[PDB]
């Protein structure tokens, strides 16, 4: 069953999304989002985008670390809930996992499912291309074309980031 | 067969970590006008064996107020990340020849902080929380400057592949045209691993032990070998980045001996720095990288992105 | 402006060094005569296949063989 | 194929060194050894209290700066394009905007710690 | 004296000499006495697959020379 | 379509119904926002890498940048809240009901 | 829609150049110089027809010309080319700069004899 | 706030709205929306009181959810079309998600909950800037994707917004909540006629912007926030009472004022397509907006409410405020009916 | 309103990333470049109302190239029938489909 490797990684992806979207406590939500980011970078690395996966992994690890510092600082409780300390959190986690595995079982039986779009049941390895790409990877040249072509995108993004820095300075002032 | 390769990769680095404990104790003693361990065996060769057997027959002491699952997961994650991040290093042929090994090591160095953070948060103690937040402050102090240093020094290599870094330094060393980046990288590697004078997490002066104050023997050894394998990997990474040795495809043992002695000298320099400097305050380290290192890093990045265009010396990407 | 430069070099030399490096990196590529060398070095690297053209009958600039004297040669890159 | 094998090998070697450290020795657990350590005296309060941070502004600045320098990472490959003047101008503009943002943070006393 | 830090360091040298060269020896054992071929770009992988198909033994390092042709 | 597309869309819907029902904590909603951003990023890069649209590879990473352009902003909208009240509960944000 | 047209297995049958990748790389430049016209005709047909089924004969001619090129190498300069492709085949990256002396021997022999 | 930083932030808001208006790429639309939200957040945090923090938090959460839905619909359209041209969509689910996102961005009911609370928790300058300028980009995006919106969904949203705004405007004494509910009702009025002829939608947008700006600027000049101070305004300056009386009579859709300009012609576009029940119901519901406008005029101008003793001192100090373009804006909002075919320039 | 500034000033801002048939780096073609080119050339200047029913064949072929729904359905049917015949024991796989196949080079 090694041909469904991306499908298994996506199953772990939705599992982690169910794990942190039930909102037990932001520490374990951060752990679930770290796991989800890892399997997501694995998925996009399996599709060939190694640079994009490594970049999103690094960015979300840094963001989740700053988040963890914030929740240790500010959003804390005397008795944090791991997953089973609250009935509603454990309940919604259980139904999320149950719905995910029900969808897995249904798509693994007749190889077809209808949830609002229509989806197949075969592994994604069919939709790959059969030819080679020469002496370059397409994603690397595509992101490297940001400076040679996307001047407007670079300008508006740099202005947005500078304005964001100014906004962060202005909001947390107090007077 | 790949099992043989991975076990012959991971066992000698554990032996190297143990003998690094020995060399650290003995060299640090000799720099302090005294002797190191020499009574256990002939010139103290059996001290790491005694320490390792002693630490694995002691009580584990899992606390009652600590979340046990994260308390167990954190040292496992620390040792694991210390293990599967030695792989992309070319010695002179890497075990895993990643096309983007530099970003891989950056991401897994960012991931190893979470072991310290969850060790501090899991063990319900105030000193562990202080150590974890000091680790957070150290990470936000060093990470961006480290990444910009790597980007500016990789503009002459051509790509992020660690295997092609030997070919780049085939003519001359990379420390000659990038020595300010080399000094800033050395300070960044010192501050990355929480080594002195930027310890700040296992602080035995401000705190008792920091994040591993509630970790008794068995799990405590895991953090020790993770830290020492981390300093060896930083030394090897710096040697590959800035001190590229002569490589003969018919005799890889020449390159192995060369980068082995260079990494040994770098570790000796690490312990040389450790014994001679007072500990930084963790707010002064925050203003060190963000005010002194960062503007010079930005200026050197612009210089190194405008230099090869200026000189018709843009390196190939193949 | 000499007094200000001396004062800022005595107080904060790191910012002075950063600004000098930045100023050189900004104003130097517009002065060096080797940028066009980088331009044609980057343009002369054959990533893609040189797809041939159909011989209609009147094409004097393109050759029939790569060893023919007509065509863009890179003896300048070999010389440099 | 090899990367997950290496990951599983290192994970197994790490996780075997705690079950060896747990089930091997003689254990003696009472309700005084496993108390939280606060230098011989019992602590005041819990360790889950709000730990009021000081460097929140620099944390948000790092949140922006990590990805705003991650935009600068394809600059090696961007040296291989035919259009070079535009790439050089855009890269210099990006790092100049980074420097302007850092200087604005520095001048407005944004890097200093609260209280 | 100080030179007694030289034995243990030497052991460290052995502990940093064993792994990497071993990989090279492994790379000289599986690949039939040559280096392990690198595939950074898809053209190199296509050449690897063509060599593996053309060897006839399903091993890409079995190099067939010009004696194969007529 | 395929299968991984279905799984990523299911993850997006899971994070959406996680976001829309608050649990008296602002950081959890911010984590849900980051999760939906990650799911959108993964779906976009999956489609782009499948369809060989190389010039759109500038799209996702640039997209990821604007994630912080709200996400860090959300943290800056929390500290004043945590200076107004001792905690960050969403039930304390009911002064604008009159 | 219409049934896809595919040529039979007898039409695709041709004697392939059954040499390794390093053998092709070692004699790449002389193959490009000498057998240039049928490869150029085939690739022009490939770029103008946009269909592999309509470019089969040109591919057959390309295979025939490449086999004739390697046969002409094999008749006169077997052992210096053998040394050159072995030296190229040793390297992991198949570098051209690691084997300059055997290369110089190979083009010297093939210039003097052919 | 530094004036330089304020000018830079306002220019960033204008640049974001312009980027949404003039771009031919969906990613640029989303980038402009994100820039607009990021640069419009600190305008509401101008005075640094807690109510600004609640208003900013609620606005940020709603706008972030709307932006997430917009990007999901953009990605689905990319999947089903393989392009990025800002035009009609090729998936009904993407059209539904974009309509929901733009309804949340416009504050249209049943996504109207944040509008009165955000409007009440922020000053009058930020409230005017929000309720007038921030309702330009989503209307342009709705204008661009005209052959894609489901008719039933947008018509249900329009009638729901009109009814909910008309019902909610009755039970308010704060002026900002009244303006917010009026904005919701006018939002429903503009999106009711969008699928038939968007020139009437642009005319209604221009008229609504002019009247809302006039009312907000009169509120600046009188320095009023509640109904009681607006009643008290008769002692300081009766000309302001005359101006707010004629303006509130204009916004009630009463001829011969310019507020009868959009609505009447909106009816003129619904009867040509054989829809007679909906404009009748919409006018009957707009009678409620006319009702609370009449209540405001009764409190303010047509009756002489009691005042205090201290207002005597305010008789000795004339107004020195920068009432920018107030007479021109009042004249445009009141006496623009006989120039009705001027709207032909909007085609 | 859509104030078309870009064609008014002749300044290209985001027209290059709009479609996959534009000037790609190093002339890298998309997997469905021909279908999108045919659909764009069919529906150029005739309006969306006419293009929704006059060039539906090219757009349907492009949508089939983008998502490969019918190809997946055909492959699923073939695989299901093959597995059913294997389960009944009425079919044996050919030697070239089982591994011992001796490909062309
Ligand atoms: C890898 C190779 C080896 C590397 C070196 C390793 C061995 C040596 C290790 C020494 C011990 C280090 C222990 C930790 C020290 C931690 C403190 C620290 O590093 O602080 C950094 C300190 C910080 O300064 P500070 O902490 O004193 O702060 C001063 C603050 N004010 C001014 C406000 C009072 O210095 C730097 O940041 C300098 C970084 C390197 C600078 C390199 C400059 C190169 C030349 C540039 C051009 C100059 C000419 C002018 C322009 C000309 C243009 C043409
Ligand atoms: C990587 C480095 C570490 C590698 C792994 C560890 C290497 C050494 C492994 C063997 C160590 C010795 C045995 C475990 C430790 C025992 C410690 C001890 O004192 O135990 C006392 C105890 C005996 O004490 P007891 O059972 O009489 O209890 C006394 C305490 N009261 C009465 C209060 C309960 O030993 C054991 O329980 C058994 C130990 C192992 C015995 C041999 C098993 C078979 C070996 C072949
Ligand atoms: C003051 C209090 C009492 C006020 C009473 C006012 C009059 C009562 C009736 C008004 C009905 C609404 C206007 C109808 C105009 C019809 C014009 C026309 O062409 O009709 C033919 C058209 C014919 O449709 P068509 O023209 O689209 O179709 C083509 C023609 N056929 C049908 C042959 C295919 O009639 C309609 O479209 C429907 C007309 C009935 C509408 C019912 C809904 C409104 C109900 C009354 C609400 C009144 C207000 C209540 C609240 C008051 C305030 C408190
Ligand atoms: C509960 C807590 C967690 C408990 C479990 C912890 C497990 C270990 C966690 C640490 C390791 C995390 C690893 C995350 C993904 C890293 C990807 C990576 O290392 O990629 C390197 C390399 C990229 O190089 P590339 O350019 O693709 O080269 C191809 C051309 N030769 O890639 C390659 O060369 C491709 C090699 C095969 C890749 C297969 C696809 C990815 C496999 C991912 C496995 C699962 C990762 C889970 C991470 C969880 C993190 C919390
Ligand atoms: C269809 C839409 C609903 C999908 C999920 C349905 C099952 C799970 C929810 C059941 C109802 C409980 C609930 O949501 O309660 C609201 C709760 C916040 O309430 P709280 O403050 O925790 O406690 C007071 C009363 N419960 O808030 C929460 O529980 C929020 C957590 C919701 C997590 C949803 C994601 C899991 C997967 C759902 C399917 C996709
Ligand atoms: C056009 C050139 C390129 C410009 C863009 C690229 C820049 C690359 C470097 C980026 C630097 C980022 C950080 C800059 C911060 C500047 C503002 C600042 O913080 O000034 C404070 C400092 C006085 O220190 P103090 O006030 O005590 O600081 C608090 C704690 N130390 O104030 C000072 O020390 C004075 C700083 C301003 C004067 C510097 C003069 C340098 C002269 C160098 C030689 C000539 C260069 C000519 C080029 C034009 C320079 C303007
Ligand atoms: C990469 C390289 C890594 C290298 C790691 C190891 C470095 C050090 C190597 C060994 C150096 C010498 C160590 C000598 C230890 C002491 C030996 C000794 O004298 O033991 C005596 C003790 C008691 O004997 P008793 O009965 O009292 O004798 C009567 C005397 N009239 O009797 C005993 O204690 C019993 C006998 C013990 C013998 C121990 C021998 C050394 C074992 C070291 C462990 C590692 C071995 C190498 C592993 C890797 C290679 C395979
Ligand atoms: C189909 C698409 C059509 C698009 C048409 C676009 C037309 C141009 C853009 C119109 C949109 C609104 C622009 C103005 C937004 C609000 C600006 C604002 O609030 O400025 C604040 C300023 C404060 O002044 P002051 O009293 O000194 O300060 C008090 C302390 N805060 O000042 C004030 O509070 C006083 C008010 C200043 C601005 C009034 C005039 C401009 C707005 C009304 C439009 C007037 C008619 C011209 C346009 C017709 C078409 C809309």
């Amino acid at each position: 069953m090694m041909t469904y490797i991306v499908f298994i990684l996506s199953i772990i992806f939705v599992m982690g999304f169910v794990g942190f979207s039930s909102k037990p406590s932001p520490i374990y939500g951060g752990l679930g989002l770290i796991v989800s980011g890892g399997v997501g970078c694995g998925i996009v690395l399996n599709f060939g985008g190694s640079f994009l996966g490594l970049m999103v992994f690094l960015i979300y690890l840094g963001g989740m670390m700053v988040v963890f510092g914030y929740t240790t600082a500010m959003a804390t409780e005397q008795y944090p809930e791991v997953w089973v300390s609250n009935k509603v959190v454990l309940g919604t986690f259980i139904t999320g996992l149950l719905m995910e595995f029900l969808m897995v079982y249904y798509v693994l039986k007749d190889k077809e499912v209808e949830i609002v779009f229509k989806f197949n049941g075969m592994g994604d390895w069919v939709i790959y291309d059969t030819g080679d790409s020469g002496f370059f990877s397409e994603e690397a040249m595509g992101i490297a074309a940001l400076y040679s072509y996307g001047t407007w995108l670079v300008i508006v993004t740099g202005w947005s980031l500078l304005i964001g820095v100014v906004v962060i300075m202005e909001i947390t002032r107090g007077n | 067969m790949f099992m043989i390769n991975v076990l012959t990769l991971i066992i000698p680095i554990l032996l190297a970590v143990a003998f690094l404990t020995l060399v650290e104790r003995k060299v640090l003693g000799y720099m302090q006008f005294r002797k190191g361990p020499n009574v256990v065996g002939p010139y103290g060769l059996l001290q790491p064996i005694a320490d390792a057997i002693k630490l694995f027959i002691k009580e584990p002491l899992r606390p009652a107020t600590s979340s046990i699952s994260m308390f167990i997961l954190a040292p496992i994650l620390a040792l694991t990340l210390a293990l599967t991040m030695w792989i992309p290093l070319p010695m002179p042929y890497p075990l895993i020849n990643m096309n983007l090994g530099v970003l891989f090591m950056l991401a897994m160095s960012s991931l190893a902080v979470y072991s310290i953070l969850w060790s501090g948060w899991a063990s319900n103690s105030k000193y562990a929380l202080i150590g974890a937040l000091r680790a957070v402050a150290q990470t936000i102090s060093y990470e961006v400057t480290l990444a910009i240093i790597l980007l500016s020094v990789l503009l002459m290599n051509g790509s992020f592949t660690l295997s092609t870094l030997i070919i780049t330094q085939e003519q001359v060393w990379l420390i000659f045209p990038a020595w300010p980046l080399a000094m800033m990288w050395f300070i960044s590697t010192l501050a990355e691993t929480n080594r002195a004078p930027f310890d700040l997490t296992e602080g035995e002066s401000e705190l008792v032990s920091g994040f591993n104050v509630e970790y008794a023997a068995g799990p405590f050894a895991l953090f020790f070998m993770a830290e020492y394998a981390n300093i060896i990997m930083m030394n090897i990474f710096t040697t590959t980045l800035f001190l590229g040795a002569f490589h003969n495809p018919y005799m890889p043992e020449l390159y192995t001996i060369n980068f082995t002695i260079k990494s040994l000298l770098l570790s000796i320099t690490f312990l040389w720095i450790r014994a001679s400097y007072p500990r930084f305050r963790y707010d002064q380290l925050m203003h060190l990288l963000w005010k002194n290192f960062l503007p010079l890093t930005l200026a050197l990045c612009m210089w190194h992105v405008s230099l090869p265009i200026l000189l018709s010396s843009i390196p190939p990407q193949t | 402006v000499a007094a200000f430069l001396k004062n800022v070099w005595a107080k904060e030399p790191v910012l002075v060094a950063s600004f000098a490096i930045a100023g050189l990196a900004v104003i130097l590529p517009t002065l060096s005569p080797y940028t066009k060398y980088s331009l044609m070095i980057n343009r002369a690297t054959p990533y893609n296949y040189p797809v041939p053209l159909r011989d209609d009958g009147n094409m004097p600039d393109v050759p029939s063989h790569p060893q023919d004297p007509q065509g863009p040669s890179l003896e300048w890159l070999k010389r440099l | 194929m090899n990367l997950m094998i290496t990951l599983l090998t290192n994970f197994t070697l790490a996780t075997l060194l705690v079950t060896i450290a747990f089930w091997l020795p003689q254990l003696n657990v009472y309700s005084e050894k496993t108390s939280p350590y606060e230098c011989g005296f019992d602590p005041m309060g819990s360790a889950r209290l709000p730990f009021s941070m000081k460097f929140f502004l620099v944390a948000i600045t790092f949140l922006l700066f990590d990805l705003e320098i991650a935009l600068l990472l394809p600059l090696p490959w961007a040296s291989q394009t035919t259009n070079l003047n535009t790439m050089l101008t855009m890269a210099l503009l990006l790092i100049f905007l980074l420097a302007v943002s850092l200087a604005y943070e520095w001048t407005q006393k944004g890097l200093e710690w609260t209280e | 004296m100080w030179f007694e830090v030289l034995p243990g360091i030497a052991v460290m040298g052995v502990c940093l000499f064993i792994p990497g060269m071993a990989t090279a020896r492994i790379h000289r054992f599986s690949n039939g006495g040559r280096e392990k071929r690198v595939a950074h770009y898809s053209y190199q992988w296509y050449l690897m697959e063509r060599d593996r198909r053309v060897s006839g033994v399903n091993r890409y390092y079995v190099s067939k020379g010009l004696e194969n042709i007529d | 379509m395929s299968l991984v597309y279905m799984n990523i869309m299911m993850a997006f819907t899971v994070s959406l119904t996680g976001l829309l029902m608050y649990r008296s904590h602002l950081m959890s909603s911010l984590l849900c926002l980051e999760g939906m951003m990650l799911s959108l990023f993964i779906l976009a890069t999956l489609m782009i890498l499948n369809s060989h649209f190389t010039l759109a590879s500038m799209m996702p990473i640039i997209l990821l940048v604007f994630a912080a352009c709200e996400a860090a902003l959300g943290l800056s909208l929390l500290v004043m809240v945590s200076n107004t009240y001792g905690t960050d509960y969403v039930q304390n944000l009911n002064l604008l009901q009159c | 829609p219409g049934i896809v047209e595919l040529p039979s297995l007898e039409d695709l049958k041709v004697q392939e150049v059954k040499v390794s990748s390093s053998v092709l790389k070692a004699a790449a430049h002389h193959y490009g110089a000498q057998c240039d016209k049928p490869n150029k005709e085939f690739m022009l047909c490939r770029w103008e027809e946009k269909d592999p089924r309509r470019c089969l004969e040109e591919g057959k001619l390309v295979n025939q010309c490449a086999l004739e090129f390697f046969r002409q190498i094999k008749r006169h300069c077997a052992e210096p080319f053998t040394e050159y492709w072995t030296c190229i085949d040793y390297s992991g990256l198949q570098l051209f700069r690691r084997c300059r002396k055997e290369q110089a021997q190979f083009d010297k022999c093939v210039l003097d004899k052919l | 706030m530094n004036p330089i930083i304020l000018i830079i932030i306002l220019m960033t808001v204008m640049l974001g709205t312009i980027i949404v208006m003039i771009s031919t790429h969906w990613l640029l639309i989303w980038i402009g929306f994100e820039m607009n939200m990021l640069a419009i957040i600190p305008i509401m945090m101008k005075k640094h009181n807690p109510r600004a923090t609640e208003a900013s938090t609620k606005y940020f959460l709603t706008q972030s959810t709307a932006s997430m839905l917009l990007m999901m619909a953009i990605i689905i359209n990319l999947m089903f079309s393989g392009q990025w041209t800002v035009m009609k969509l090729f998936n009904p689910m993407a059209s539904m998600l974009m309509t929901m996102a733009l309804a949340m961005k416009l504050g249209m009911a049943p996504f109207h909950f944040w509008v009165p609370e955000v409007t009440q928790g922020i000053p009058l300058s930020s409230g005017l800037i929000l309720l007038t300028w921030q309702k330009l980009a989503p209307m342009s995006v709705l204008y661009q994707i005209l052959p894609s919106i489901n008719l039933d969904l947008i018509l249900t949203l329009s009638i729901l917004s009109i009814t909910i705004g008309g019902w909610g405007g009755l039970n308010q004494t704060q002026l900002r909540k009244i303006m917010a509910y009026s904005s919701i009702a006018h939002m429903g009025w503009m999106t009711a006629v969008l699928l038939y002829n968007p020139t009437m939608t642009l005319l209604n947008l221009i008229i609504y912007i002019i009247m809302t700006s006039t009312m907000f600027t009169l509120f600046m000049a009188n320095s009023t926030t509640t109904t009681l101070s607006l009643s008290h305004t008769w002692n300081k300056a009766p000309i302001m009472t005359i101006l707010v009386l004629i303006t509130l009579l204009s916004m009630g859709g009463l001829p011969p004022l310019s507020g009868f300009m959009p609505k009447w012609m909106i009816i003129q576009e619904m009867t040509k397509n054989d829809s007679i029940i909906l404009p009748t119901l919409m006018a009957i519901t707009a009678l409620l907006n006319l009702y609370f406008y009449m209540r405001l005029t009764y409190s303010t101008a047509l009756t002489m409410f009691p005042s205090t003793n201290n207002m005597k001192m305010k008789w000795q100090f004339p107004t020195t405020k920068r009432m920018t373009l107030l007479p021109t804006m009042t004249v445009l909002s009141t006496m623009l009916l006989p120039l009705t075919p001027i709207l032909s320039i909007l085609e | 309103p859509f104030f078309d500034v870009q064609k008014k000033l002749g300044v290209d801002l985001d027209h290059w990333m709009t479609i996959q048939s534009a000037e790609q780096p190093h002339r890298i073609p998309a997997r469905c470049h021909a279908f999108e080119k045919e659909w764009i050339e069919c529906a150029h200047g005739i309006g969306s109302i006419r293009a929704e029913k006059e060039c539906k064949i090219e757009f349907e072929d492009f949508r089939e190239c983008l998502l490969r729904q019918k190809t997946m359905k055909r492959l699923n049917a073939i695989k299901r029938q093959r597995d059913k015949l294997i389960k009944e024991g009425k079919y044996t796989p050919p030697p070239h489909h089982s591994g011992q196949e001796d490909l062309r080079p």
